[PDB]
């Protein structure tokens, strides 16, 4: 009954990164009714339709926009295109001028490479900016560290995991002392 | 403290007082087909289902016409 | 050159032996046929990788460099021994 | 072990380097060529090919991590159960 | 700030719309919207804001991960006044090729020799014998 | 008596604090003796033997 706030704000701040995990493993008839008005828009984030969903939000929006100051939703109204272009980063490399530009509701040469470059300057993605005949290419290498500097990759994973599991070993050494303390 | 849950439960009582058993039955129209089904798969099936609810829901009957045209 | 990219190319062999590029394969084949060198090169573009070899006469710059690299190895093993044993003896003993 | 090699090598190469410059009465200098040869048979390998070997030995390290964490987590059963069932029952039955 | 005081004036929603455009980063809408501001006398201060963000916009557009051609800098950059190619030649300190901007020192770093991380792994093993066997 | 309990108690602080490294020595040494006697009674069990019923 209380975790609907940390879960609600949790998914609200999780859908900003483009990947929004819905309610999968928890079955309780409180977060369902809490998420019923938010479900249409949190499902509408991934598709990323600007003009339609812009009217869909304020259309039936009462409580999630009446929560106050509409800050993160007024940032979401222009974050739809950033999560959409991040889905383009999860999509193929070559960017066309009509197919994918018309698909992204943005048909112009300047703002295409300009806003895509605004997504490149973030640092969360990887691209190869090259201009040979006018088209903008990208290497989009999202290959994981498998056989690519593994020791430096999961080195901190081994150190941190052994630190947490080792302080858990302390957490299984001390409670036995708190057991044998009285006898 | 466990005492701050009371006003949140009052907000849940207000949400329950908005519609009286309207989302339970109206949403139960789909829950009767969703009951006892793994809700982990209902996120993908509901994702593609709601994604195709606008247009090109089935699209398999149209491929037979799209073979000669594309 | 004992270290620092021992890998080389046939340009130094052909330049020092004033021989063409067609005979360097027979030259290294004879070098491997004598048995004084065991060098096997996995190159694609022409390269010359070598292995164990014996001077058999003398080298003074390799005596001084032997003292340099030898003292360096000794002080590095000593540095690792004092480093690991320093706190290791205090925490484990 | 580092002292076990440190006293030997450090104890030998000092008189060795002394007899290099201050030596006569041939000490079989012929074997010195094999000495420095074998010493130069490891010319500071760049470790480029052995990276995958560090991935193998470090993967075995990960196996030891999972064995230690999981097995110790199994050992925590009897301790983290007896600590409760013994203390609360001895306390509730003490008086 | 959304205290619902007026909410209908262009100056109340101007900073949040300009800051949201800053989150988008689109400079064409700001330049085309320069003449949309009314006779309100803070337009020169808006030009001061553009003067203090032009270093970040021009700095981010000239990141040059691989390479960029001058034909895009003609439109994206400011007017034909050679202030950017002069000040940025003494600020960035890069090479000027045949009407092209070259990018060096990009993903040129050589990987490690695996010697130092092996030493810190040995120290981590020392800490593993420490924490695993300290109370004993 | 009221203010003397501090400095008088400090002697108990030292007397109880001195037992830390002591119980460290006992817990580190008596397990070494435990593996000494453990391997000593383990090596008694020899392979050459007679089989009964």
């Amino acid at each position: 009954g209380f975790k609907q706030t940390v879960h609600k704000l949790l998914i609200v701040v999780e859908l900003l990164l483009g990947e929004i995990p819905d309610r999968l493993q928890f079955r309780q008839p409180s977060l369902k009714r809490s998420l019923m008005p938010y479900f249409l828009l949190t499902q509408a984030v991934r598709t990323g339709n600007l003009a339609k969903f812009n009217q869909v939000l304020d259309q039936f929006g009462e409580k999630f926009q009446a929560d106050g100051t509409y800050t993160l939703i007024i940032r979401l109204r222009h974050n739809v295109i950033k999560t959409g272009v991040r889905m383009i980063s999860l999509s193929y490399s070559r960017i066309s001028l009509a197919d994918i530009a018309q698909k992204l509701q943005l048909d112009s040469p300047e703002d295409a490479e300009f806003i895509v470059a605004k997504a490149i300057r973030d640092g969360v993605i990887e691209a190869s900016i090259n201009h040979e005949k006018g088209y903008v290419q990208s290497k989009e290498m999202i290959d994981i560290y498998s056989t690519r500097e593994p020791q430096l990759a999961f080195h901190q994973r081994i150190s941190f995991c052994l630190d947490i599991h080792n302080m858990s070993v302390k957490a299984m050494r001390f409670p036995p002392k708190s057991y044998n303390k009285d006898l | 403290m466990s005492e701050k849950k009371q006003p949140v439960d009052l907000g849940l009582l207000e949400e329950d007082d908005e519609f009286e058993e309207f989302p339970a039955e109206d949403w139960a129209g789909l829950d009767e087909d969703e009951d006892a089904h793994v809700w982990e798969d209902n996120w993908d099936d509901d994702n593609v289902e709601d994604d195709f609810s606008n247009q090109l829901r089935a699209e398999l009957e149209k491929h037979g016409y799209k073979m000669e045209t594309s | 050159r004992p270290a620092n990219h021992r890998q080389l190319t046939f340009e130094e062999i052909a330049k020092s032996a004033k021989i063409t590029v067609n005979e360097v394969e027979l030259l290294v084949m004879k070098a491997l046929s004598v048995g004084l060198v065991k060098g096997s090169i996995d190159e694609v573009d022409k390269r010359v990788h070598m292995t164990w070899v014996q001077p058999r006469v003398l080298d003074l710059q390799q005596i001084k460099g032997m003292k340099d690299r030898l003292e360096f190895w000794c002080t590095d093993v000593k540095s690792m021994e004092m480093l690991v044993e320093h706190q290791a003896h205090d925490i484990l003993t | 072990h580092g002292l076990k090699g440190l006293n030997s090598k450090l104890l030998d190469i000092r008189s060795y380097l002394e007899k290099v410059a201050t030596g006569k009465l041939p000490i079989n200098h012929q074997i010195i060529y094999q000495l420095q040869d074998v010493f130069n048979l490891l010319p500071d390998v760049s470790l480029q090919e052995f990276v995958k070997a560090f991935y193998l030995k470090t993967n075995d390290q990960m196996v030891v991590v999972y064995l230690a964490s999981l097995i110790r987590s199994v050992v925590a059963l009897h301790n983290l159960i007896n600590n409760k069932i013994a203390n609360r029952d001895a306390e509730k039955k003490e008086g | 700030l959304p205290a619902k005081d007026i909410q209908t004036n262009v100056y109340i929603k101007h900073p949040v719309s300009l800051e949201q455009y800053l989150m988008e980063g689109s400079y064409n809408k700001v330049f085309l919207a320069k003449g949309n501001i009314p006779a309100e006398s803070y337009t020169f201060f808006i030009d001061i804001l553009l003067d203090t963000i032009r270093d970040e916009i021009a700095g981010c557009i000239e990141k040059a991960y691989e390479k960029i051609l001058f034909t895009e800098a003609t439109r994206i950059l400011f007017f034909n006044t050679p202030k950017k190619m002069t000040d940025y030649a003494k600020k960035r300190g890069w090479v000027l090729g045949p009407n092209n901007y070259y990018s060096f020192a990009s993903q040129q770093q050589k990987p490690e020799d695996t010697t130092i991380p092996s030493t810190e792994l040995a120290k981590q093993v020392i800490e593993y014998a420490r924490q695993l066997e300290m109370i004993v | 008596d009221l203010y003397s309990r501090y400095k008088k108690l400090q002697q108990e602080l030292e007397f109880l604090e001195v037992q830390e490294e002591y119980i460290k020595d006992e817990q580190k040494n008596l397990k070494k003796e435990f593996l000494h006697a453990q391997e000593e009674v383990k090596r008694i069990q020899s392979i050459p033997l007679v089989i009964g019923q």
